[PDB]
């Protein structure tokens, strides 16, 4: 149904603070990810570097984000990840690098 | 889903005739209309297409002129005229959708019109 | 008071309508109708094995939560409410680097119909990659592909068609085009299917 | 603790969008700039970088707090809420400040209005390029900043008593040139909006292929050697 | 305008046995060609839209494979009912429709 | 006087729906343009294309921005024109653009 999934979405995200991560007193959070590269460009002796572009993924467990009612996998807008949590991952070894914005953000 | 069509027409030749397939089940202003001719056992012929939103319309060129599709949006109806009879136009005529990848997933029951 | 009617109608219109989520989650299926219309086909590089185009590119979908009565029958909205309300999102699998243009304001037209139809067309100015052949070179012909597809929604969610008939979507203009070595000879279209 | 209660106050009944003094005599700015590095210049392009820390100072009568602090700083998070003149480079084909940390913007009220705001830059300049007078050329590379808004009637620039300096000047990367001199002046220009005031500060250049050509007069004559030895 | 050519023309085969239909199209028509089942005085109806895609309701014995301009519709296990008219069209430009092909059961 | 001004400008910005363009009803509005070509910079036979500069303008006539108050010529700071129509406008052919930002955003 559509009226069930507004207010599920409704009251998960109120009162979910984005400052703290799931299981903030207890054991860590399970980062699992995975990588799906499409192709490396170009490798330059002269710069000493090489440039990739890949389809990063990855998946954590999060006892907040739980609901009973639906059976069906919510698929939400990529306007929704800046106010869930995620976890912070930088490539020691980059130089530039950008999600790109063809239509929207891909994510 | 489901289309009906008008019953059987017999009309002598110089006259002109009016088909309608009647749509039900589904709003005409999503998906176009067309329309096909079936001789007595022989491959199926394209006439025309509209488009009830728009208006346009385009024809096979060896029918444009002779035959003329218009729709009425509010009783949610198609019709086909036809004009410049002569004998060998004898066959059924059928009314069609399109959806799923442009294959005219339904059809109509299929109207026999008769000229002599 | 010319406008304190229209802009009754569409705040009632955005009242208690989620972006989030797209129009029949757990009804039948959206179905997004498709079109491109190249502005200049631009300049193919031998290098980098990239080529640059420049399309109008366009959306058409059924959302039935935007449906009203009113007198216009057409809105001619402007650039700002199509943030509002939900859009679809669509990549290009082989883009380099894609840009949107918003030369003075985001370059993005809404029309909302008054059965719901609505049309979201934009600018974009695509650095596509194509692999190239040269064993035939200089005699070679290439045939460089744009794959453009749905993201994050799968085959059961969102289903992309032409909006005409499929010879007749990818509209090229007559002046536009400019090459310098190759020669632009023809638009071939199809549609598939690929898991990941 | 008062601080917060004097900044609260302050803000009460303030409107960003209207400059001070807007039904009465115009407000004058003063602006005074330091001069850090001057980029490298090429004849080609005809053009040249520079790097400055441009400040500018104008009365302002609805910040008169009154109370016992003198003078309170402000971090750069101030700038956004109170007004700041808007002003451009004329002669600037891309101009870029610079957030390497934070946004690079300090602001000072004391106690009678005369905000004070400074802020870094880096601009790229068209500089009029001509050679004839070599070897006695003197390039001169203008810079030229005015309001853009505002015409004469609503705002009005003035130097300080010195209001240019320079440092440093023998690690300025410039290798070609040589800085020599350095002028400033005012002038009025007119547009299609109208009359706007516009500062101008531009300095003097002065000169120091010719050791190419040798390598290829020196193969010619040197091939001739040929012609005299016996057949 | 686009032509359909489709052989054999009409062939007849035993029951439960493996059945091989084409529709040759003289110029490009890439994965629009849909399948038609025709029964004598009814409605045709689908089997194939796009290529070796099922319309829903009807059974897995039929299978499709396509190309830029090979098709192929072969049938599985041919039951009792399956004696019909197929008609191969394809729909990337205004569309036409093949000749036809008549099924008989010996 | 100062509040005269403040007032008055609040009372204009004041229930403006910048949604839709004057008239929004009747006949079309008239935006008159004018160009200021400042220089050329540079013109290429590799790449054919040219760069230049130049200050924009552009004036329409809005009757809900009217005020018979003040007899001034109201020049509001630069970030009102987010909160005003402005009519879009687009270069059909320009492959790379951008607004200069010395200082702030000129306009
Ligand atoms: C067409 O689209 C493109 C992109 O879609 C548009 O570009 C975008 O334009 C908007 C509009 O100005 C910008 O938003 C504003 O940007 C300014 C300045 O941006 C500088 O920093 C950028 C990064 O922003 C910060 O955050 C990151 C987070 O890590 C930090 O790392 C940084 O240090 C920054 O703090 C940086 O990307 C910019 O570089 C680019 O832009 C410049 C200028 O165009 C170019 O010259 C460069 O070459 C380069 O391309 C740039 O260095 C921010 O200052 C704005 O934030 C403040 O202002 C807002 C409005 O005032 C306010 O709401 C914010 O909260 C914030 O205010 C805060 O700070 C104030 C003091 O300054 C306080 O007073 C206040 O209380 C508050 O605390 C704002 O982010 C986008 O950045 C810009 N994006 C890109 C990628 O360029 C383009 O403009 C569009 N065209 C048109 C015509 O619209
Ligand atoms: C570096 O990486 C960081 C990682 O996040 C990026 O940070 C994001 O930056 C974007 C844009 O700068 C932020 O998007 C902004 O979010 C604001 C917060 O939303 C509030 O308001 C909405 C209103 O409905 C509420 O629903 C919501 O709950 C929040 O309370 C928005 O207000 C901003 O809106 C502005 O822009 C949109 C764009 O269309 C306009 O429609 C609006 O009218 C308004 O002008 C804006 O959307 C985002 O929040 C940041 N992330 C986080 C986690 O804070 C940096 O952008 C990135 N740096 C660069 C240079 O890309
Ligand atoms: C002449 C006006 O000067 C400024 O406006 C200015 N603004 C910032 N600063 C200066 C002084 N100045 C030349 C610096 O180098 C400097 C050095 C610092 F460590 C801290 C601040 C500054
Ligand atoms: C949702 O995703 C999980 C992950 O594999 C899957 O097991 C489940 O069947 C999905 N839900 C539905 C309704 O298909
Ligand atoms: C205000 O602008 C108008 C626009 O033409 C101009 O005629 C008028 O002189 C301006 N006001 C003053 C006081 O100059």
């Amino acid at each position: 149904n559509m009226s069930l999934v507004k207010e599920t979405v409704d009251r998960l995200l109120k009162g979910y603070d984005i400052r703290l991560r799931p299981d903030f007193g207890g054991p860590p959070v399970a980062v699992g990810m995975n990588i799906d590269i499409a192709s490396i460009d170009m490798v330059s002796e002269v710069n000493m570097d090489y440039t990739l572009t890949m389809y990063f993924q990855q998946a954590w467990r999060d006892k907040r984000l739980s609901y009973n009612v639906i059976p069906l996998n919510l698929t939400l807008d990529n306007r929704v990840a800046d106010q869930l949590w995620v976890p912070d991952t930088y490539f020691l070894n980059d130089k530039k690098s950008f999600v790109h914005g063809v239509t929207v953000k891909n994510r | 889903v489901q289309l009906q069509q008008s019953g059987a027409e017999l009309v002598k030749p110089g006259a002109s005739v009016k088909l309608s397939c009647t749509a039900s089940g589904f709003n005409i202003k999503d998906t176009y209309m067309y329309w096909v001719k079936q001789r007595p056992e022989q491959g199926l012929e394209w006439i025309g297409r509209i488009d009830p939103a728009n208006g346009d319309t385009k024809y096979d060129p060896k029918f444009q002129g002779k035959a003329t599709i218009t729709t009425d949006t509010f009783s949610n109806t198609a019709y086909l005229q036809l004009s410049s009879l002569t004998s060998e136009d004898t066959a059924v005529y059928y009314c069609a959708r399109k959806g799923l990848r442009w294959a005219m997933d339904y059809w109509g029951q299929g109207t026999s019109v008769t000229v002599s | 008071d010319n406008t304190t009617v229209f802009t009754r109608i569409l705040d009632r219109l955005l009242d208690g309508y989620d972006n989030r989520l797209r129009p029949g989650l757990g009804e039948r299926v959206t179905e997004v109708k498709t079109d491109i219309f190249v502005t200049s086909f631009g300049p193919v590089s031998d290098h980098d094995m990239e080529y640059t185009i420049d399309v109008f590119f366009r959306q058409s979908w059924k959302d039935e939560r935007l449906k009203f009565k009113g007198p216009m029958t057409v809105l001619r909205l402007n650039n700002l409410m199509a943030s509002k309300i939900w859009t679809p999102d669509t990549f290009f699998h082989n883009g380099k680097k894609s840009v949107a243009h918003n030369m003075t304001m985001p370059n993005k037209l809404l029309r909302i119909t008054e059965d719901g139809t609505l049309l979201y067309t934009m600018r974009l100015t695509v650095r596509a990659e194509c692999p190239m052949h040269l064993e035939d070179f200089p005699m070679d012909a290439h045939a460089c592909p744009l794959k453009f597809g749905s993201y994050a929604y799968t085959r059961a969610e969102v289903v992309y068609e032409w909006t005409r008939e499929p010879a007749r979507s990818v509209v090229v203009a007559e002046d536009g085009s400019r090459l310098n070595q190759y020669d632009l000879l023809g638009q071939t279209v199809d549609s598939g299917i690929v898991q990941s | 603790g008062d601080v917060t209660v004097i900044l609260n106050n302050l803000l009460e009944g303030y409107d960003n969008k209207l400059r001070p003094d807007i039904g009465v005599k115009p407000t004058l700015i003063h602006t005074d700039m330091y001069v850090n590095s001057i980029g490298p210049v090429n004849a080609i392009n005809m053009e040249y970088t520079i790097d400055i820390f441009f400040a500018q100072t104008w009365y302002d009568r609805r910040l008169k707090f009154n109370s016992t602090i003198k003078v309170l700083r402000l971090n750069s998070n101030m700038v956004g809420k109170i007004w700041i003149p808007d002003t451009f480079f004329r002669n600037s084909k891309k101009a870029d400040a610079h957030w390497i940390t934070t946004p690079n913007r300090m602001l000072r009220i004391w106690n009678d209005g005369r905000v004070l705001y400074t802020l870094r830059l880096t601009i790229d300049a068209e500089c009029q390029l001509q050679l004839h007078n070599f070897p006695m050329d003197e390039h001169s590379c203008p810079l030229e900043f005015s309001s853009y808004g505002y015409p004469r009637e609503e705002i009005v620039y003035q130097w300080k008593r010195s209001s240019v300096e320079v440092g440093d000047t023998r690690s300025w990367r410039l290798y070609q040139f040589s800085f020599v001199g350095l002028r400033n002046t005012t002038e009025v220009v007119k547009t299609t909006s109208g009359d706007y005031v516009v500062m101008s500060v531009y300095f003097d250049l002065s000169r120091r292929t010719i050791q190419t050509y040798i390598p290829c007069t020196l193969i010619v004559v040197l091939s001739w050697v040929s012609f005299w030895i016996n057949k | 305008n686009i032509v359909m050519t489709q052989s054999p023309k009409s062939m007849s085969m035993s029951v439960g046995e493996r059945v091989t239909l084409s529709c040759k199209a003289s110029e490009y028509v890439g994965t629009y060609v849909s399948w038609y089942q025709q029964k004598p005085e009814q409605s045709p109806k689908l089997l194939i839209y796009g290529a070796s895609n099922r319309y829903t309701g009807v059974p897995d014995r039929f299978t499709g494979s396509g190309s830029a301009t090979d098709f192929t519709l072969t049938i599985g296990s041919v039951q009792a009912e399956d004696l019909a008219d197929y008609h191969c069209g394809q729909s990337y430009s205004y569309p036409t429709f093949g000749a036809g092909t008549k099924l008989e059961l010996k």
